[PDB]
């Protein structure tokens, strides 16, 4: 149902959607 | 002839270590970046 250079950076979670789950 | 620019890799540096009364040995983190083109 959800689905959506000059310094921006996305850090990666923690926890994986995989952790989560479990 | 077009040409698409991109600019090259870049990105931040953490250095992950154990408390210095523990030792001195540290390891450095390239955020986001090809292991290739560290050096
Ligand atoms: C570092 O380790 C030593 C040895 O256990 C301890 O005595 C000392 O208080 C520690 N230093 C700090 C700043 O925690
Ligand atoms: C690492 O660089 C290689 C060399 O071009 C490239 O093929 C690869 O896609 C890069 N790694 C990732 C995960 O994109």
């Amino acid at each position: 149902k959800v689905t959506l250079f000059n310094g921006l950076t996305v850090l990666p979670p923690l926890l994986t959607d995989e952790m989560i789950a479990q | 002839e077009i040409l698409d620019i991109t600019p090259c890799s870049f990105g931040g540096v953490s250095v992950i270590t154990p408390g210095t009364n523990t030792s001195n040995q540290v390891a450095v983190l390239y955020q986001d970046v090809n292991c290739t083109e560290v050096p």
